[PDB]
């Protein structure tokens, strides 16, 4: 989500 | 003094890793669940709505990278103080981090707001749709401080072994966003901008909880007050030494993600991009439990480093790899065995199955390098984490992916293989670097 940058959008 | 989280950080490292990582893996999973849900509502809004999200998306990740970076630098610094039994120091770091959250958060808002117009115009977009992107950008940029504040507050909680309330803050935020999303988008007919307001409102509510804990209830191990307060350049440097390279690590991935796409285009075409995007999105789902373990590793090794206990630091670091390794084995085995079933539930089918049969292999050796980076941040050496991240994603991933496509007969297969072989090498190098750093700690 917001606390983890590397996800990213999905 | 004291709290359950502090006792957890100061107790058994194996017990600390388990009780801290589990709430973190859950909090991040709910966040992922939001992205999957939001990706469905927006997808049925039209091409103009998806194009608006894509324009602000790199900016959004930029805000997140800065927020999460300041957060991990906060959690790491606080964990080390608590381990060293520096109560006044831990209190002082928390205050410094909150002041930085205001400085960083508001700066992002006032910097991007007047620049967000020409930025969208420069990305080959006339509005029309670019005008819709601005309205979507305004809402999220308006709560840039709220974003950074929530990451700092979460960092403070993680710093004192309070993964429970940290999990709660993540669950409340993403959970509320999941609720408001269909209401704002469809029910109220706000469209894609409604998703922005839903996110903004969910962040604000999260902040109300965090502020209540930190400023009203004041039931945290650290004491937060501006009386009388004293600016510390050493604390600022200690936070930025982890925080700044943490943000640059995300930039490295984003740049690497750009080049991996370009290689997938040449292979390739829009068909190659569609397969890579789908295969990568599914594969990165198994990354979530590893990230939660990394957040725990930083706090536990940090507290152990503050206690000057290399044995406790090494134990927690190696134990985190062990668990994450076991988890990924289940994840990789699941994905490869049920690849056609997974590909069917996310949809180029033939290429996607083969991609899922080859790509997620790297998740196996991933914890070896990711926990090393996590403990590098725990001891306060974020530069090593940055170098390791750059080496893994730019030199290894992009490097091997570019070779197996331009120099070998392999087409799209050369892309997955390159990514797999690349970071597996970086996993070995990272792990070896970790053993060297620990050996140096014993001598020091
Ligand atoms: C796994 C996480 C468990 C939760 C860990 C935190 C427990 C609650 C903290 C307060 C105490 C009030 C202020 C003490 C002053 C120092
Ligand atoms: C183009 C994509 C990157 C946009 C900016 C990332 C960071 C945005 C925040 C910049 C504020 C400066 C502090
Ligand atoms: C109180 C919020 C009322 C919202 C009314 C929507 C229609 C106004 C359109 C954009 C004006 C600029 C405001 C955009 C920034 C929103 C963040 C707020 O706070
Ligand atoms: C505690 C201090 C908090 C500081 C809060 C200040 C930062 C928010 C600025 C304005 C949001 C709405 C601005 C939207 C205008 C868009 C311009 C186009
Ligand atoms: C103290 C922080 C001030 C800055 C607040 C940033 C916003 C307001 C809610 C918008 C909800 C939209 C529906
Ligand atoms: C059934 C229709 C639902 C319509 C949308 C509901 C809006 C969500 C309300 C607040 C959630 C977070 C606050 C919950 C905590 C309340 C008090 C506690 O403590
Ligand atoms: C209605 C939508 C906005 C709701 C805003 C709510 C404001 C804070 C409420 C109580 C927090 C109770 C915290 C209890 C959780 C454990 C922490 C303790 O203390
Ligand atoms: C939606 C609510 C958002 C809340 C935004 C919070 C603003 C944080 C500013 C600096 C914190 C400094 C903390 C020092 C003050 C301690 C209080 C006493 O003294
Ligand atoms: C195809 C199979 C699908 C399944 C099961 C998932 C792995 C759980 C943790 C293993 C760690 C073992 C150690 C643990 C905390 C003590």
């Amino acid at each position: 989500x917001v606390y983890s940058a590397v996800c990213l959008y999905v | 003094k004291t709290t359950k989280g502090v006792q957890l950080l100061r107790g058994d490292p194996k017990k600390a890793i388990v009780r801290l990582s589990i709430p973190m893996m859950i909090g991040m999973s709910v966040q992922t669940l939001y992205n999957l849900a939001d990706g469905i509502w927006v997808s049925g809004l039209g091409p103009e709505s998806l194009a608006a999200v894509g324009l602000f998306f790199p900016v959004f990740m930029g805000i997140i990278a800065l927020a999460a970076g300041l957060g991990v630098g906060t959690s790491s610094a606080i964990a080390r103080r608590i381990g060293a039994r520096d109560k006044e120091g831990a209190d002082n770091v928390a205050v410094h981090s909150l002041i930085l959250s205001l400085i960083l958060g508001v700066t992002i808002t006032i910097t991007m707001l007047p620049a967000i117009d020409s930025l969208f115009r420069s990305m080959g977009a006339k509005g029309e749709a670019v005008e819709l992107a601005i309205e979507y950008a305004r809402v999220l940029l308006a709560g840039a401080f709220i974003i950074v504040f929530n990451n700092v507050g979460n960092g403070i909680l993680r710093g004192e072994g309070d993964a429970n309330r940290a999990m709660l803050a993540m669950v409340l935020g993403s959970g509320l966003n999941i609720v408001l999303d269909p209401i704002f988008i469809y029910t109220l007919g706000f469209g894609v901008v409604g998703a922005a307001y839903a996110t903004l409102l969910s962040m604000v509510v999260t902040s109300l909880f965090i502020a209540y804990w930190l400023f009203v209830k004041r039931d945290t191990y650290v004491d937060i007050t501006l009386r009388d307060f004293s600016p510390s350049r050493e604390i600022l440097k200690d936070i930025l030494r982890v925080g700044l390279p943490s943000s640059l690590s995300q930039l490295s991935m984003s740049i690497a993600m750009f080049f991996l796409n370009s290689v997938a285009i040449t292979a390739g075409g829009e068909n190659g991009v569609a397969v890579f995007t789908s295969a990568w999105r599914i594969t990165m789902l198994g990354i979530v439990p590893i990230l939660g373990m990394a957040a725990a590793t930083t706090s536990v090794t940090g507290a152990a480093y503050g206690e000057r206990n290399v044995e406790k630091l090494e134990t927690a670091y190696l134990y985190a790899i062990k668990i994450a390794f076991m988890i990924e084995l289940a994840v990789v085995a699941f994905i490869m065995l049920f690849a056609p079933q997974v590909a069917y539930l996310f949809t180029i089918k033939g290429d996607l199955i083969s991609a899922l049969r080859t790509l997620p292999v790297f998740l196996v050796l991933t914890p070896f390098g990711m926990m090393t980076s996590a403990m590098f941040q725990g001891i306060g050496e974020g530069e090593k984490s940055l170098i390791l991240t750059i080496f893994r994603t730019l030199v290894m991933q992009v490097g091997f992916a570019y070779i197996f496509v331009h120099y070998t007969t392999l087409g799209l297969r050369g892309v997955w293989i390159g990514i797999v072989i690349g970071n597996m090498v970086a996993a070995i190098v990272g792990f070896l670097w970790g053993r060297m750093r620990i050996s140096a700690l014993k001598k020091t």
